[PDB]
């Protein structure tokens, strides 16, 4: 029952605009008798969509005045660019004409919570243990986006962040390779000197190859120059 | 507020300018430099309408609809002959230096400049002189750069600097040698640099990842989805 | 004025004759580029209007066309009656060298029109095609 | 590799003392670097941006906007001849032809030895004594094509 | 020609050897008496009202009233920070008056800036000066240092408690910087793009603060008003425009120079009685009254008083009132080509009609110069004149660009029609495609 | 140049192609197939072509035994010469830089002026 709002996130598969479905592709969609002609000259059956109100064809509705909230793409006659979204809005720069899609699952509660009494103690750098400070990257921390080949040229090379005091204590410079063991597995990374990172912490790029996001807030042992 | 466009009365928001008020009413005014999220600057001079002082007025005055408030009791004309001639002239001035690039341009069929050139009714070229050209920059793996197609509408710099808070994009140079890009070759550092491919009304900033396996907008199968 | 200009054709004598016979509020004149007067008639007055056009001094003697239109997706219907469907009747007077297009508006649930076959016999096949392709019943 | 000198940095900071916004000293900072080094090299843009606390794109836009800030290497002496309307009536074309004959270059180009850089310029505000030219800091009026070769040798 | 202080308030204390007048000689010749009177015995609103009813108009070239511009400052006491700017740019071709006014009389400008800053309650003042006026910059900085040493500038000026700091900001060579909003943008260290008005700089100018921009000659007219009175300034000339004005003829005349004349002086006396007429063997063809951005006028308009309203009704503008004479030897097409080349290369690039239409006119005039003109070129120039007028571009640079072109087309159309020789051709033949032969 | 104008202008939809790009930057069709069993020989694709690449030629003898063999790939379409338009070249008009033709080298083009140039 807590997920009961997902019924109204979009209308069901029987929803129509004056009897017709919602088109997935523009009216001037081309190559319909040739896009699959090398596999067979016989045109295949148009893919049926029993799940949703959209159709896998142009035989549908994408009018800007159509009473719906799910707009697959914005096109209007004379407006082929993204400026056709002006035609799809009630006022330009406002909302969609018949409401924005999506429904909030919960409202604001009538009463609040109590104050959280458990105030933590201050961070104390213990010898031989390195607190893992999470460093997130827009290109590299999300799991599936790493798999995108265009992100590898944009993803930074993975280093480890060190305080100048901790790096001087360990005798390591910027760029040298240090090896650390987490869960009994030694891995090696180069070093950058992070001035803003507090001493007793080591900075790790979350979500990269070999570094799980679960490592945030964990501790490190035997981190030393390889 | 109450406005009268071409003899038709409309009720609009008085806090809006005339361009967004008329676009919200379904009227078609060509525009380049205005964006709903960026505000009005009055650069491209494309959104000209003829404003009259009162209902019994024949002369009028050409004004920028994006810079003119949609106050109560306004009188304007979009389809006035002089206003149409000026909008066509602005499109013609933008076309003097524009490259012959639409077949090999990723913005083709999705281009705001194409749509406004067609909308003003400008299809005859009388300019016979040379067109200015520009070298391109390497902007990283995501954005492809082609400064020949620029119409100097300043939307990229306004979005990237004022809206997105980026620092490595700017406008350089002078009179008709205005260059929009980075001070040197390199990757655009903003996390929201990809919106330039929709902010730019021409094919200057394009999706390089799409440009690898390119197809036109009419050939796409679209669906509404969540990132 | 060019030949393609949008005209209401209110200067046509047939508009004045229809106004004198049925009243100013009995029909709506639509401005088009068809070159003919387009007159929206109520469904219950269609046979009377057809008979009146048939008995004019220079009468409309030929039913040139009869078909339907699905108006449900039509966005620009300014100056038009409310209609989910419509049926149009193109009638030609050869003695006047003129023609008129009558139009009947139909709701989606009430898709029935009186038949025109008692006035013009070619309305048989025209109404059969309108029923076939649009689902409009002709009583 | 570019490095601002101590005198350059002190002059730039003293210029930022004159305004309520440090961005307002960008033109004077570029002019200070140009005065010290003849022109503004590529690393000077980033150095001035780092000193002023503004993006380097803003400094580059300012430097490429103003014609008297040189973003390309120039000669040891810059001739700037007026090509505006009053000096056109007074005949700057003979002066320009004499300069192109003596220096054997075109406007916008520099000499082979790097001695002179020839440039057209806007009106110098000396139209009643035209034609006028501006070598590095000195303005010369009442120019004649015969006096140009004599005038050029006093700038070694 | 004797120059009494009664009728030549600006140029009477000039020296015959063209040497600058420093603080001792300036104060000897009735220096800072108007500043003393304004800063001791007059309220700032009283000084603003005195300037308003004295009829002092803007000497930049627009003729806007100085007191009216001063009165539009906000009355809020929370807006303490205020800026006064002196437009010493003077980048218009044919204009050389501020160079003379600041190279030899810098203390007059300093006194006028002091009086105007006290009247406007301007806490800071800047002199936006072009970078080519090196000697003027040296003289202005020396005069500022001398006035600060004597206590006329800085903190507690002459016991009043008013604090005023005056700086000199040297430009970097751009013509559009003379426009007041573009001047404000350039002062802030930005690219000199102009701004849309409203809001005007009096409400939110430099760094968002109330700012007043005035020409050198307006601020040099201020101390004479504050020292000799409003009724003296109103009685200098019996015309609508009050006070004197720096006028002068330049370009192939006998005496190309600059003089100070009352408003309402006809243009024939400036050309003949002062500049000595044309040179030997050259006859008069045309003249521009107020610099490069004004309409050309013929010899029939030479019998017209140099007022804003008189030249405005003649189809031109008074401008800076520094007229330029064009003789019969100068080709009008080449002259207009030079003017439009200057105007096109000094565009700031913000708005489409100037940025993309001035180069089109430049290329058309280049073709007309070489005899490569084609039919429709003059029609294109006239269309550019119509569509680059006021209200169509973002600022007033492009209307001033198209004023001389349209005036020369109006008065000398036979010279422009002589350049059209070739038939109009925009396309080449493509083999295999028959062209659409439009008739 | 694989601009896809012929494919969309085809009323039968019997043209399918994909854009590819060489290292110099010129656009070309990676594949180009025409379903001649569907084609009505209306000439709308040749009319729509902005480079005069696709052309309808005086050849009617196109009979076939199997319908699959009426799908003509790019190896069956690309001929050795210019066809009916012997001299037109789109890449001498386009502003895009390709091999042997840099910026400013197309028709009615000026050489690019750097913003760092000393000229006002
Ligand atoms: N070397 C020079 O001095 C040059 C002078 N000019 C002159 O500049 C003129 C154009 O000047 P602009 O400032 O562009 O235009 P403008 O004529 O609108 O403004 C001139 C002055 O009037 C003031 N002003 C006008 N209306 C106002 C209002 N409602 N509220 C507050 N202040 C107001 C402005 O603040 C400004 O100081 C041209 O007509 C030309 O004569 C042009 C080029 C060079
Ligand atoms: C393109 C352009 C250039 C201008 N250049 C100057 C200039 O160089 N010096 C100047 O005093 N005014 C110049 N002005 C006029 C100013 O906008 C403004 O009127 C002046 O600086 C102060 O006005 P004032 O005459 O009332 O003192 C220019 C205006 C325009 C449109
Ligand atoms: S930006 Fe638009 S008009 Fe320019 S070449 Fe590309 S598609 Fe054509
Ligand atoms: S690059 Fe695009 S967004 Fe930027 S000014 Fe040019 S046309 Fe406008
Ligand atoms: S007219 Fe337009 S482009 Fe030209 S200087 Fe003014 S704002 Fe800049
Ligand atoms: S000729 Fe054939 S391939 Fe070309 S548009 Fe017509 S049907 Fe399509
Ligand atoms: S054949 Fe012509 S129209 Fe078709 S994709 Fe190639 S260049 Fe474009
Ligand atoms: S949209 Fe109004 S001037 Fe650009
Ligand atoms: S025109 Fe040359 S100095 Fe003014």
């Amino acid at each position: 029952p807590e997920l009961a709002g997902i019924k109204d996130a979009a209308p069901d598969a029987t929803f129509r605009i004056r009897g017709q479905k919602l088109a997935r592709e523009p009216h001037r969609y081309s190559g319909r008798t040739a896009m699959r002609a090398n596999i067979s000259v016989h045109e295949p059956r148009q893919p049926q969509d029993i799940d949703t109100m959209f159709t896998f064809s142009m035989e549908g509705n994408n009018q800007p005045t159509a009473h719906r909230s799910q707009v697959p793409f914005a096109w209007a006659p004379g407006w082929n660019s993204p400026q056709a979204w002006n035609k799809f809005q009630d006022e330009v720069g406002g909302k969609l004409r018949f409401g924005d899609p999506g429904v909030r699952l919960f409202e604001t509660s009538e009463n609040g919570l109590d104050y959280f009494t458990s105030v933590p103690a201050r961070f104390q750098p213990q010898d031989g243990k390195w607190r893992i400070a999470p460093y997130y990257h827009l290109f590299g921390s999300d799991e599936l986006s790493q798999r995108a080949p265009v992100f590898q040229s944009r993803m930074p090379q993975p280093y480890i962040k060190l305080n100048p005091a901790d790096a001087a204590k360990l005798g390591v410079n910027a760029g040298t390779r240090v090896s650390f063991s987490y869960d009994g597995n030694t891995v090696t990374l180069p070093v950058e000197i992070a001035e803003g990172l507090t001493a007793g912490q080591v900075g790790l790029p979350m979500g990269m190859s070999g570094i799980a996001p679960v490592l945030a807030g964990a501790h490190l042992e035997d981190l030393k120059e390889a | 507020a109450t406005i009268h466009v071409d003899g038709k009365e409309y009720e609009v928001n008085g806090a809006d300018n005339l361009l967004e008020a008329c676009l919200s009413l379904g009227l078609d005014i060509p525009y380049f430099c205005w964006h709903p999220a960026l505000g009005s600057v009055g650069a491209c001079r494309q959104c000209a309408v003829k404003q009259y002082q009162n209902a019994e007025d024949t002369r009028g005055r050409l004004v920028m609809s994006c810079m003119t408030p949609a106050s109560d009791g306004t009188f304007i004309s979009i389809d006035d002959e002089e206003a149409k001639q000026f909008r066509e002239s602005v499109v013609e001035w933008l076309m003097t230096n524009h490259p012959h690039d639409c077949p090999v341009c990723e913005e083709g069929g999705n281009c705001h400049l194409q749509d406004m050139t067609v909308m003003t009714g400008h299809s005859f070229r009388r300019y016979r002189f040379t067109k200015r050209t520009h070298r391109n920059q390497d902007l990283g793996p995501f954005i492809s750069h082609e400064m020949n197609r620029c119409i100097a509408c300043y939307r990229c710099v306004r979005y990237y600097k004022d809206y997105a808070g980026g620092t490595d994009l700017g406008v350089y140079g002078a009179h008709d040698n205005v260059y929009f890009g980075r001070p040197e070759d390199g990757t655009l550092e903003s996390e929201f640099s990809g919106n330039l491919v929709e902010i730019c009304p021409t094919g200057v900033f394009t999706d390089k990842t799409h440009s690898e396996r390119y197809n036109r907008k009419w050939d796409m199968q679209f669906a509404p989805s969540i990132c | 004025e060019p030949a393609w200009q949008t005209r209401d054709h209110l200067d046509d004598p047939v508009i004045g004759e229809l106004r004198n016979r049925f009243g100013p509020d009995a029909f709506t004149v639509q401005a088009t580029r068809t070159g003919v007067p387009v007159v929206w008639i109520k469904r219950e007055q269609l046979l009377e209007v057809g008979d009146f056009l048939k008995k004019l001094p220079k009468p409309y003697v030929m039913l040139f066309d009869l078909h339907g239109m699905d108006e449900r997706l039509r966005t620009h219907r300014e100056g038009l009656p409310a209609a989910d469907f419509s049926v149009f009747y193109h009638l030609i007077s050869i003695d006047r060298n003129r023609d008129i297009m009558l139009k009947v508006a139909l709701a989606e649930n009430d898709l029935h029109v009186p038949t025109f076959t008692k006035l013009f016999p070619n309305a048989n096949w025209y109404e059969r095609e309108t029923w076939d392709l649009f689902g409009i019943t002709f009583d | 590799a570019f490095e601002l000198s101590a005198a350059e940095r002190e002059a730039i900071e003293h210029e930022m003392h004159h305004y309520e916004d440090p961005r307002a000293a960008s033109i004077e900072a570029l002019k200070i670097v140009q005065k010290q080094r003849g022109w503004v090299p590529d690393g000077a843009i980033h150095a001035i941006a780092d000193v002023l606390g503004i993006p380097a794109s803003d400094v580059e836009g300012v430097a490429t906007f103003y014609s008297q800030i040189f973003r390309q290497p120039v000669g040891r002496h810059v001739i700037r001849y007026c090509d505006s309307v009053v000096c056109h009536i007074n005949g700057y074309q003979g002066i320009q032809a004499a300069l192109e004959k003596k220096l054997n270059i075109k406007p916008g180009q520099t000499t082979f030895d790097g001695r002179f850089t020839l440039l057209p310029t806007c009106c110098l505000g000396n139209c009643d004594k035209g034609p006028n030219m501006m070598i590095d800091e000195d303005t010369h009026a009442h120019l004649t094509p015969e006096a140009i070769p004599e005038l050029l040798e006093r700038y070694k | 020609i004797i120059r009494t202080p009664e009728t030549h308030p600006l140029t009477w204390r000039l020296r015959d050897d063209k040497q600058p007048v420093w603080l001792d000689e300036y104060r000897s010749k009735n220096g800072y008496e108007g500043a003393r009177k304004a800063l001791t015995g007059l309220s700032p609103d009283e000084i603003v009202n005195q300037v308003k009813d004295a009829g002092l108009k803007g000497r930049g070239g627009a003729g806007f009233s100085t007191g009216l511009k001063w009165s539009l400052m906000p009355k809020d006491e929370s807006m303490n920070i205020r800026y006064l700017l002196c437009n010493a740019d003077e980048m218009e071709p044919g204009t050389y008056k501020d160079r003379l006014l600041m190279e030899q009389l810098p203390h007059l400008l300093v006194e006028g800036m002091l009086i105007s800053a006290f009247a406007l309650k301007a806490y800071r003042g800047y002199i936006f000066l072009r970078g080519e006026y090196i000697e003027a910059a040296v003289n202005l900085r020396r005069a500022i240092a001398e006035a600060t040493e004597a206590g006329l500038l800085g903190k507690n000026i002459m016991g009043t408690g008013f604090d005023f700091e005056l700086f000199v900001h040297t430009g970097a060579g751009r013509y559009i910087c003379g426009e007041e909003t573009a001047l404000i943008n350039s002062l802030e260290g930005r690219r000199a793009n102009p701004r849309s008005k409203p809001p005007f700089p009096a409400t939110s100018g430099a760094w968002g603060k109330p700012t007043c921009v005035n020409n050198v000659e307006t601020l040099c007219n201020v101390p004479a008003i504050l020292a000799n009175g409003v009724e003296w300034y109103q009685n200098i000339s019996k015309s609508k425009d009050a006070g004197t004005k720096l006028m002068g003829f330049s370009g192939r005349v006998k005496n190309p120079g600059l003089w100070e004349l009352p408003f309402g002086t006809t243009a024939r006396e400036i050309l003949e009685d002062y500049a000595g007429g044309m040179r030997d063997g050259l006859k008069f063809k045309a003249w521009q009254p107020g610099g490069a951005g004004t309409d050309f006028l013929t010899e029939a308009h030479l019998d017209l008083p140099m007022e804003f309203e008189s030249i405005g009704k003649a189809g031109s503008r008074l401008g800076t009132a520094l007229a330029m004479a064009v003789d019969h030897e100068i080709n009008m097409v080449s002259l207009v080509r030079n003017l439009e080349e200057f105007f096109a290369r000094e565009s700031c690039g913000w708005c489409t009609p100037c940025r993309d239409g001035l180069p089109w006119s430049v290329k058309i005039l280049r073709a007309l110069e070489r005899g490569e003109g084609q039919p429709g070129d003059i029609e294109t120039l006239e269309q550019l004149c119509r569509f680059l007028g006021p209200g169509k571009t973002f600022c007033a640079h492009a209307p001033g660009a198209v004023e001389p072109l349209q005036s020369a087309i109006k008065y000398f159309r036979e010279e422009f029609e002589a350049g059209i020789k070739q038939p109009f051709s925009n396309t080449h033949l493509i083999n295999g495609i028959q062209p659409n032969l439009l008739k | 140049v694989a601009c896809n104008l012929c494919a969309v202008a085809c009323p039968v939809g019997c043209i399918s192609l994909q854009k590819a790009e060489t290292k110099d930057g010129r656009w070309y069709p990676e594949f180009f197939r025409i379903n001649f069993s569907r084609c009505i020989f209306c000439g709308l694709c040749e009319e729509a072509c902005p480079t005069t690449a696709i052309q309808l030629t005086p050849d009617f003898e196109m009979g076939e035994y199997k319908r699959q063999d009426l799908v003509y790939e790019k190896e069956d379409l690309l001929i050795s010469g210019p066809g009916k338009y012997p001299e037109y070249n789109f890449y001498r008009m386009a502003g895009m830089a390709i091999d042997g033709k840099d910026k400013g080298e197309a028709e009615n083009e000026a050489k690019p002026i750097d913003v760092k140039s000393l000229l006002p």
